[PDB]
């Protein structure tokens, strides 16, 4: 029925956790990072963060904790998944292989037992005597730790407190004792319990006290020297030693809660502590020397120490670093000073980690403009607000600009015979060549002796025999290197100007109009071996010698201007080999042989930016394979360069791209620079494998970014984003945001820091009175719609609306008859005493210019969670009601049809006359606009109930789903349209599980299209919580049968590192059914099989029948699997 | 335990920045009042009173007669889609877990008990729930201000003369 591909375009970002120990070595401070189901290891050092292994696991990382039992050499690792499949892992290295192998494992899930609150605690006990799971309320599970469990066989020890906040194992116990806090009907209390391993029960513990403060959340055990807890709360943090029991209160808490907390000192004295707002802080703990025997707490304090990212996580390292692991903003690496510097702040980042999530919302747009998408999102919230321009394409960091125009092709070269560094740079412009030296940075003029600067230089370069040779139109010269001179000089027979110069090593071949001479270059002299008149004006030349041979290219590749031709000859004679009639009007511009992978090519550019490419022969020199892709407008100038190990081609022009091969398929690759008239790479020890760009005005020296990667441009907010569109016409962005305003005495509420809304060039606030018939400690929100320049994204005007007034959609577009374009929000009136909207608007904004204009106003009774254009009309959602309003000439939106069967409508998606909603828990369905009729018809609706979180439509029968308990879904229209009744329904064709919470889907590609051919069709994108972003196509029958047997065949393969297996993690998955995945195929499996050895790739392919295309059956190879996934790759 | 929960867009808005949905919690919709105690917010009820006319409210289960009303049905199970109004499916699955069986919730717009002639002028919203396993059913209906508040389940007629006939929540309704 269905057939889907899901692959991860960017992955999760946001980091879940963050531990640190010894787990690489004994001798080795490691520090492990989950992002969700990533696992990063790194070392800690002196630049502070060496990344040694990076791993996935076929869950969602929900539990990560380092332990060492006695008798182990280093640490273990201990990780649960939220799907409850539980793991000890130990990483093991032999050579330059590293793996990470399972000592134990098994999944702990219970069959009944309600998920507590709070989630998921594991602890491991300081003896390492055992693993404490909360995992359901009033239960308790534990593990024993005998290196005889490796199936990790577990016990439940009943608990009657049936509503645990926090858990933590005590140090200093005989006994494993464990100390919680819990909160029944006389408040929140904490007390103990020791857990028998033998009797397998639980006691009663060494202290109890009951009723701490009413927001006690955390619990600390506190090590050997001390001994006992400590309780963060609202205001009240106290320490609890059985008999022991200090409490200090300092109002610094107060405004916000603490979150995360981090032991400094292996000993206690020092811990951080981390707000809800961003502020770091230091819990101390003042131990008291008796005088002889034991050391009891004297006291403790807390001090602020500065400002981060909201934390999640939070990670001390050593000299006073700390990993600062965030969910809502970038993660970073601090350094805590002992001075505090100015504005008092102890506080300094070092490095800072893009993190897109969450994603609340985002729309594909091509900005730069030309044929290539780019994602701009609504990341982060409250202060690490924020909006992210995510670009594909290559990455050069600028190293020096000079301001040289006109140059008109340029060259690399070694002044010193002996040196194997670049140290000069020949440039050529209209009638002269100008040599620059390079001196460790410094670049100047400079002169070189057997060198002409009074011409224009077609070519130049180190040759043969510590020569150097420079073609000019007048002539090509030879010249010596520690002698130093022009040694030699050929010029045509009668003096005229030489057309086109090809040159290697040992060869030359110029062109004089028509007329083509083979010269090779020995000692002192230059030695014309052959000439010969080419049918027409050369236009282009290249002789790059390729294959295992020794510098002497047997072919010449050549240009012509009449026929507009590209032909191949024999180097010697000038023999015709292949002529290959191409284009029709443009003669070529450029020409060049090279080497890819191991295979040779002949590349061929027009002036139409249109790029020829065959595959050549060597020894025949026949061209194949005849293929062509436009690569822009402008001539287009071919040029070779080996970025690290292998070698690629640079085009340069208005589309600069980067041309390499990957599995034996050619990869285009835009360059994010403007145009480039001319490159060569340049190898100096001041600009180590570099590039020298140049352009119309400038030179420029830089290097390239190994190979395309996505690239983050992040404008900060300092408020929450929550829609965002864009308008053509505008030329800018429409964006939904929120800021935290504090009520005051002063009569209304202030605000907690500059924002985006307020801190915007134009300004204004709602002025209606459709609607007008806390204390002063409580937070309040305020709405704005901004406005974005597309360009420099400052925001050009802000727009507050009315006092509780939440914008809930957005939505840029014309109707009617009416020829503005408009920008309209969808609005609710939010009151905490309601449990959902009664009241709320469609406003209509316009930006005609300058500022924001207040076009019309709709009343309505509830939320208008989501709101799309529908042919002229405008759809809208507004609490269990999808409605369609008109645009008169009258400017108002009026009413024409409802349609009222649903709980909640919450998404909107339209194709044509059909839409799809989505509800809060009544799934997806489909409507259709009957226009004769003046109304709505219910199509078929899906009659599993599910609670979604985004909707899509993937086609005319086919519609996607997300859902709250991070599965995908898609739903067909049946195609028995042999019954009202079976049209009715939507078949639920496909499941997976995604392990990703979805807000928003958005048809668009990331991936060019230009050039000048697809196994999947359609490209819906999608945002995540965690900062991941997805893509979803559509396969064949054909493609997906083989992809789901490839599947298969592949998990009998691939080490899965907590020993789950990938069917049973990719299983749609609820508190209500479970079921297997289906109609869906993840491509970062079968993209994973590129990275296995050729044995375990042959295993896969065993006994496979595969159909190349021939419809005539054969034993399947693991090169066909290549060109499959390699194909595959390439739809992001 | 009793927790009152929280506006829909403010659960809307939270679930987008946060995963965690925010359901398993034992809460009871902001504005609405447990209307069962036979001698947060609960509120204790008289059982019934014959002081002022109006025909009761059939059983929901008996899935009967009661036209100007709106009827829920949810599946604690899932496998089938829930119906009704979101209050409605809300009241069902806390009506359930708790043992509790007959809601209240008066609008924004009006000022212990004694409902009648002071507080009366518009309509208050009333609810009935039904068990059968899984199977969970719901009876909603308006009730004027005039009206008493009580265990049993009627449909009172008005003492106040300025009580209304319709409301905006009031249609729809059957
Ligand atoms: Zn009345
Ligand atoms: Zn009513």
């Amino acid at each position: 029925m269905s057939y889907n591909y899901v692959v991860t375009a960017q992955k999760p970002t946001a980091v879940n956790g963050c531990v640190t120990g010894h787990f690489t070595s004994a001798e080795d401070l490691n520090l492990l990072i989950a992002k969700n189901t990533r696992l990063e290891i790194y070392v800690v050092t002196a630049e502070g963060l060496r990344p040694v292994k990076e791993v996935g696991m076929y869950g969602k990382i929900a539990v990560m904790e380092l332990f060492r039992p006695k008798g182990e050499s280093k640490d273990l690792l201990f990780i649960l998944t939220a799907k409850y499949n539980a793991c000890i892992l130990e990483y093991k290295q032999s050579g330059e292989s590293i793996d990470i192998i399972t000592r134990a494992h098994g999944n702990v899930q219970d069959r009944i037992g309600r998920p507590s609150e709070t989630g998921i605690i594991g602890i491991i006990d300081p003896e390492c005597r055992m693993i404490g799971l909360r995992l359901y309320d009033g239960l308790f599970k534990v593990i024993p730790l005998d290196r005889d469990n490796k199936e990790l066989k577990a016990f439940n020890i009943r608990l009657e407190e049936l509503h645990v906040i926090d858990v933590k194992f005590l140090y200093g116990c005989q006994a494993p004792t464990i100390c919680f806090v819990y909160q029944d009907p006389q408040g929140r209390h904490v007390k103990t319990y020791e857990v028998s391993l033998r009797e397998k029960e639980f006691n009663k513990g060494p202290w109890k006290q009951e009723n701490v403060e009413a927001e006690a959340s955390m619990v600390i055990a506190v090590p050997e020297p001390f001994g006992g807890a400590i309780i963060i709360g609202q205001e009240s943090i106290t320490y609890h030693n059985g008999d022991k029991y200090l409490a200090i209160a300092p109002p610094i808490i107060k405004q916000s809660t603490i979150v995360c907390h981090n032991r400094v000192d292996p000993n206690g004295s020092r811990y951080l502590l981390g707000d809800m707002e961003g502020r770091l802080f230091m819990l101390l703990l003042e131990k008291e020397e008796q005088m002889d025997g034991t050391v009891t707490l004297k006291d403790l304090r807390v001090e602020l120490l500065g400002e981060t990212s909201i934390a999640e996580c939070l990670t001390y390292l050593d000299n006073g670093v700390v990993f600062v692991g965030s969910r809502l903003g970038d993660s970073q690496l601090v350094k805590l000073n002992v001075d505090s510097n100015e504005q008092g702040s102890y506080v300094v980042a070092m490095e800072t980690f893009t993190n897109l999530g969450p994603i609340v919302d985002m729309c594909v747009v091509d900005l730069e403009r030309q044929g290539q998408g780019q994602l701009v999102t609504c990341s982060g919230a409250f202060k690490e607000g924020s909006l992210r321009i995510i670009r594909n394409g290559i990455g050069i960091h600028e190293h020096a600009s000079i301001d040289l125009p006109g140059i008109k092709g340029l060259w690399p070269l070694r002044s010193d015979p002996n040196r194997e560094t670049y140290d000069t740079l020949v440039l050529s412009f209209v009638g002269q060549t100008r040599v620059l030296m390079l001196n460790g940075e410094e670049v100047e003029e400079t002169e070189l002796m057997g060198f002409v600067d009074d011409q224009q230089t077609f070519f130049c370069g180190n040759v043969a025999h510590q020569q150097l040779i420079q073609i000019t139109s007048a002539s090509v010269r030879l010249v010596s290197q520690e002698p130093k001179a022009l040694v030699s000089e050929w010029k045509e027979p009668q003096a005229k100007n030489i057309s086109v110069a090809s040159c290697n090593s040992s060869q030359v071949v110029v062109a004089v109009g028509r007329a083509l001479y083979y010269l090779q270059i020995h000692p002192q002299e230059l030695r014309q071996i052959s000439h010969t008149e080419m049918e027409h004006e050369v236009a282009c030349l290249d002789i790059t010698p390729l294959g295992d041979s020794n510098g002497l290219s047997p072919l010449c590749a050549i240009g012509l201007w009449t026929d507009i031709s590209a032909r191949i000859l024999k180097l010697p004679s000038f023999e015709l080999l292949h002529k290959e009639m191409l284009g029709g009007e443009i003669i070529p511009r450029s020409i060049l042989m090279t080497t890819f992978e191991s295979s040779h090519y002949l590349l061929c550019a027009l002036g139409d930016g249109a790029l020829f490419y065959f595959g050549l022969n060597i020894e025949t020199g026949l061209l194949s394979d005849r293929k062509k892709v436009t690569l822009g407008t402008q001539p287009t100038v071919l040029r070779t360069f080996r970025s690290l190990s292998t070698t690629n081609v640079f085009a340069c022009s208005d589309r600069p791209t980067v041309i390499y091969s990957s599995n034996h398929k050619l990869v285009f690759s835009n360059v994010n620079l403007k145009e480039v008239n001319y490159m060569c790479p340049l190898n100096s020890d001041g600009y180590p494998d570099s590039l020298a760009l140049a352009n119309n005005s400038t030179l420029t020296i830089g290097t390239i970014d190994e190979i395309q990667k996505l690239h983050i441009r992040t404008v900060p907010l300092y408020e929450s984003p929550r829609k965002i569109c864009y308008q053509e016409v505008s030329q800018c962005f429409g964006v939904l945001s929120s800021r935290i305003e504090v009520q005051d005495t002063s009569g209304g509420t202030t605000a907690l820091r500059p924002s985006a809304s307020t801190q915007a060039l134009s300004s204004s606030v709602s002025s209606s009175k459709l609607f007008s018939s806390t204390s002063f400690g409580e937070e309040v929100e305020v709405h704005n719609l901004l406005i974005i320049d597309q360009h420099t994204f400052e925001v050009l005007h802000a727009h507050q609306f009315l006092q509780n007034e939440y914008a809930l959609s957005l939505v840029s577009c014309k109707l009617g008859k009416d020829p503005n374009t408009y920008f309209i929000v969808g609005t609710a009136m939010v009151y905490p005493e309601e449990a959902e909207p009664k009241q709320g608007r469609i406003v209509v904004f316009q930006y005609s210019d300058g500022k924001l204009q207040t076009v019309a106003e709709k009343e309505v009774k509830g939320a208008v969670y989501s709101m799309v254009e529908f042919n002229g009309k405008l759809l809208a959602s507004i609490n269990s009601t999808v409605r369609l309003y008109e645009w008169t000439t009258e400017k108002d939106v009026r009413t024409e049809c409802n349609h009222y069967n649903n709980i909640m409508a919450l998404y909107l998606k339209t194709k044509g006359d059909f839409i799809l909603v989505g509800d809060l828990m009544r799934s997806v369905l489909l409507l259709a606009y009957k226009p004769m009729e003046g109304n709505f018809e219910e199509i078929a609706r899906d009659f599993n109930p599910n609670w979604m979180s985004a909707v899509e439509i993937l086609d005319d029968d086919n519609f996607l789903g997300a859902e709250n308990a991070f599965n995908l879904f898609v739903c067909q229209k049946d195609s028995a349209a042999t019954t009202d009744e079976e049209r009715q329904h939507l078949q639920e064709v496909g499941l997976f599980h995604l392990g990703e919470f979805v807000n928003v889907f958005c048809h668009g590609s990331l991936v060019m299209q230009n050039l000048g051919s697809t196994p999947t069709q359609g490209s819906v994108l999608f945002g995540t919580v965690n900062g991941m972003i997805g893509l979803v196509t559509s396969l064949s029958e054909s493609w997906y049968n083989l992809l789901l047997d490839m599947q298969n065949r592949l998990n009998k393969v691939i080490k899965s590192v907590g020993k789950i297996e990938h069917s049973f993690w990719r299983s749609f998955h609820t508190e209500r059914k479970t079921e297997p995945a289906t109609g869906f195929i993840d491509g970062d499996l079968i993209e994973s099989f590129l990275d296995i050895s050729r044995p375990k790739m042959q295993e896969v392919v065993a006994n496979l029948q595969y159909d190349d295309g021939s419809g005539m059956k054969r034993e399947a190879t693991a090169d066909d699997l290549i060109k499959v996934v390699e194909e595959l790759t390439r739809i992001h | 335990l009793i927790e009152t929960g929280l506006n829909t867009v403010e659960y809307f808005t939270s679930q987008q920045v946060t995963g965690t949905s925010s359901l398993g919690k034992n809460t009871i919709p902001p504005g609405v009042t447990g209307l069962l105690t036979n001698a947060p917010k609960i509120a204790i009820v008289p059982a019934d009173d014959k002081t002022v006319p109006g025909k009761p409210i059939p059983n929901p289960l008996l899935g009967l007669d009661s036209t100007p009303s709106t009827q829920t049905v949810l599946d604690l199970s899932g496998k089938t889609l829930p119906s009704g109004s979101y209050k409605g499916v809300k009241l069902a699955k806390f009506g359930k877990e708790n043992l509790m069986t007959r809601f209240i919730e008066e609008p924004r717009e009006n000022p212990d008990f004694k409902r009648g002639r002071d507080t009366g002028g518009f309509h208050r919203r009333e609810y009935s729930i039904g068990w059968v396993g899984d199977e969970v059913k719901v009876t909603e209906w308006c009730n004027p201000s005039c009206s008493p508040i009580t265990a049993a389940a009627r449909r009172f007629e008005c003492t106040c003369h300025q009580c209304p006939v319709t409301c905006s929540e009031c249609e729809r309704d059957t």
